[PDB]
């Protein structure tokens, strides 16, 4: 009956509290200090984390989640059912558990050397390295360096971990780890809506994209550029050429209209990666939202440790499942955007304290794209030309079209990168394609979506996937996509709220109590309602939608379209198959 | 539990 069932689900909630919590803490230990030590113990707190499961699971499934009266009692019981890794045999778990360890310990210490020389790490190295330098040679050196060191260390991993996630998601009821993950979702059309809001973007992408592959063409060269041809993908500012902005001083619309070094503002004026946070926290509050707590100072790692430790550098925000623990871990570089990182990791900080009161099994996002969206929808208002001056970080038709092409090297150019990344993986874990395609696949798609191929051809051996941190990570990747589309949905949404009007580019939604309730209301719900609920409860309506992401960008369409006809422009990679002649 | 970027 229905009193078994909420006691069922109270005994849960107490012990999984306490379980996660401690798991929590021996996560931390090994994120923020890799050593053999601090990983025997994390592989030994998953083994108990799994018994935990394993026991509450078992027990979960003896009860009919559809003959049950209360929907949110309904939600936690089936959640309960999934015991994801804890569905393996024991010694297949310890066996993932540490292809887990081992794929997020070899990414985390990869380094290219020069010979006899120094040895650069990823961050900050590789990345300044990949942003700063235009010279062709330099950033192959570390384009191909990173793929030849952490890319290819990967590989022998990579197959065995996906025979193993794909026997977790079938023993839990799912066809494959992909399915499990889409899943997570509750959207049978996901692949549709998906699809739809990637042709919607598309225009703007092809635009985008043709406008830069011209920039590239009169820096390097009509020799190493196609302008009918897909771009070589070290030339974009960016590692994984997913966002394109430090690539901005190449491609700027109207140089006779420059702007700041925000970078060197940031530095002179004395910012840190505390003050940083800071700032962060400060936009929070002035919406009305919360503070984070004292602990958070004191607990977190704002920046890449001095004393030599290895460390997992990549931005991370953590719930110690306590109500009171919340902390980011991020190795901090003191630029603009590290500051845009900072808000994005400060919203999952606040999605956390939104939802603290709710049963632990509650405490997620309306679904893993909304937890990515809250700290970028006020990035956006942080973003803005207004609001960077008013930060002394920045000093009109000219200045707006340099704006919004500032902001579409971001967000327009990850569009298709946060596409493919699953895409790809989706169809690893449905067999689609197998370990002798891994590369070959991976590279129709940076194609096919982004119009990107490699400078250099790949050998047997390459993983070139296995050098993006979430692919060893196993974190999906769809949120991200999800995130870019909501988050103009809710800027939209937040700026109407708080009275704007004008173009949506414009608009600063700082200091907006409106605005902030908005978002508490719906970010109180965590994971107790499906997401159209939450969806709703910001926008005034229930679907995922490019309307206010097109928007957002339409005046930069019109100018890129104008651009592009006159310069005679093809739109798109006509010639698919040409790769660099270098 | 642990939350990243583009990500
Ligand atoms: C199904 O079960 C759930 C969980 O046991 C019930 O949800 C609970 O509903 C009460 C109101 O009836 C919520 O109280 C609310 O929060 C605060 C503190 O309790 C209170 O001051 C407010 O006035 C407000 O009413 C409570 O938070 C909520 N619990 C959870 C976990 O969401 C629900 O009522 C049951 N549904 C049905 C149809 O019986
Ligand atoms: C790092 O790991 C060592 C064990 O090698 C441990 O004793 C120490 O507490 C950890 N933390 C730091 C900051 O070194
Ligand atoms: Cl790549
Ligand atoms: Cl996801
Ligand atoms: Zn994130």
């Amino acid at each position: 009956d229905e009193a078994e069932a909420s006691k069922f689900v109270e005994e849960y909630d107490r012990t999984s509290q306490v379980v996660w919590n401690e798991y929590a803490e021996a996560n931390w230990n090994y994120n923020t200090n890799i050593t053999t030590e601090t990983s025997k113990i994390l592989l030994q707190k998953n083994m108990q984390i799994a018994n935990h499961t394993l026991k509450y699971g078992t027990q979960a499934r003896k009860f009919d989640v559809n003959q049950l009266q209360n929907t949110t009692i309904k939600r936690i019981i089936k959640k309960v059912q999934d015991l994801e890794r804890a569905a393996l045999p024991a010694q297949e778990l310890e066996e993932y558990n540490k292809i887990l360890l081992d794929m997020e310990t070899t990414y985390s210490v990869a380094t290219v050397c020069h010979p006899n020389g120094s040895c650069l790490q990823l961050e900050p190295d590789l990345t300044n390295v990949m942003a700063t330098s235009r010279k062709y040679e330099d950033l192959l050196w570390a384009w191909e360096g990173w793929r030849d060191k952490a890319g290819r260390a990967i590989l022998q991993f990579y197959p065995k971990y996906v025979e193993l996630i794909n026997q977790a998601a079938r023993l839990n009821g799912y066809v494959d780890a992909g399915d499990s993950w889409r899943s997570m979702y509750e959207t049978p059309s996901l692949e549709q809506d998906l699809e739809r809001l990637f042709q919607e973007l598309q225009p703007l992408y092809l635009n985008l994209h043709a406008y830069v592959r011209r920039a590239l063409h009169r820096h390097y060269g009509a020799q190493h550029i196609n302008l009918e041809g897909p771009i070589p993908a070290h030339l974009l500012g960016n590692m994984w050429a997913q966002t394109w902005s430090n690539i901005y001083d190449l491609v700027v619309p109207f140089p006779s209209a420059p702007s700041m070094d925000t970078t060197e503002a940031m530095l002179k004026q004395g910012w840190t990666p505390r003050r940083m946070f800071k700032e962060a926290d400060d936009f929070f509050t002035s919406l009305g939202l919360l503070p984070v707590p004292p602990e958070f100072w004191n607990k977190s790692m704002l920046e890449k440790p001095t004393d030599g430790r290895e460390v997992v550098c990549h931005a991370s925000a953590w719930d110690f499942y306590n109500g009171k623990d919340f902390r980011i871990k991020q190795c901090t570089t003191v630029n603009l955007e590290d500051l845009v990182v900072a808000h994005h990791e400060m919203g999952h900080i606040q999605y956390f304290m939104q939802y603290k009161d709710l049963p632990v099994a509650l405490r997620e996002g309306a679904n893993p794209g909304f937890h990515e969206a809250i700290g970028d929808v006020l990035a956006l208002s942080v973003s803005t030309p207004k609001h960077l001056h008013s930060l002394n970080l920045l000093s009109s038709d000219e200045h707006d079209i340099n704006f919004l092409m500032k902001m579409a090297l971001d967000k327009i150019a990850f569009i298709p990168f946060s596409y493919l990344v699953d895409q790809w993986r989706w169809r690893v874990f449905d067999g689609s394609i197998t370990k002798e395609n891994y590369n070959q696949e991976w590279w129709s798609l940076r194609l096919k979506y982004q119009g990107l191929c490699p400078p250099v051809p790949r050998t047997q051996g390459d993983f070139d996937p296995g050098a993006k941190f979430h692919i060893p990570s196993s974190v999906p990747y769809i949120r991200y996509f999800v995130s870019f589309i909501i988050q103009f949905q809710f800027h939209e949404a937040l700026c109407q709220a708080a009275g704007h009007t004008g173009p949506l580019h414009k608009c600063d939604i700082y200091q907006s109590k409106e605005a902030g309730q908005r978002l508490a209301t719906a970010m109180k719900l965590g994971f107790s309602r499906p997401w159209p609920e939450a969806m709703q409860l910001i926008t005034g309506q229930p679907n995922m939608s490019a309307s206010a992401m097109l928007s957002y960008f339409k005046p930069l369409l019109d100018w890129l379209r104008t651009e592009n006809e006159l310069h005679g422009e093809k739109l798109g990679w006509p010639q698919y198959n040409w790769t660099p002649n270098s | 539990d642990r939350v990243y970027i583009h990500p």
